[PDB]
């Protein structure tokens, strides 16, 4: 998954 | 027919893959009302939500099983699927909390 915000 | 089996406020979120930032679900910046629903008559669940505002949908997705649902902090979770992935900033700890286990009370369902 993608880092968060 | 669709019964809301949770309710939590949360900014819903897609990742750009190509500048690599998040961005607001449907353009719409601003927080939503997600509820995932349970269609009783099929046995499926999808995640809704709308803004809290002027009430948009920003999204509409099913939930699959086998699922992998990713709880990256306290209050940012995430989803994907072939597409896209997706992520809800909740606005509180609480939101967060309580959607992750509607979340894992449908993934019992499907799993």
């Amino acid at each position: 998954f993608p880092p968060p915000p | 027919s669709e019964q809301s089996i949770c309710q939590a406020r949360a900014a819903v979120m897609v990742y750009d893959d190509a500048n690599k930032k998040w961005v607001p679900a449907g353009g719409s910046t601003g927080f939503s009302r997600v509820h995932i629903y349970h269609h009783t008559g099929n046995n499926t669940f999808r995640v809704v939500g709308r803004k809290i505002q002027d009430h948009q949908v920003v999204i509409n997705c099913a939930i699959p099983k086998g699922l992998k649902y990713n709880q990256a902090t306290q209050t940012f979770h995430q989803w994907r699927d072939a597409r896209q992935v997706y992520g809800l900033n909740f606005g509180s700890k609480e939101d967060a909390n309580v959607f992750a286990s509607a979340m894992m009370h449908a993934l019992e369902v499907l799993n």
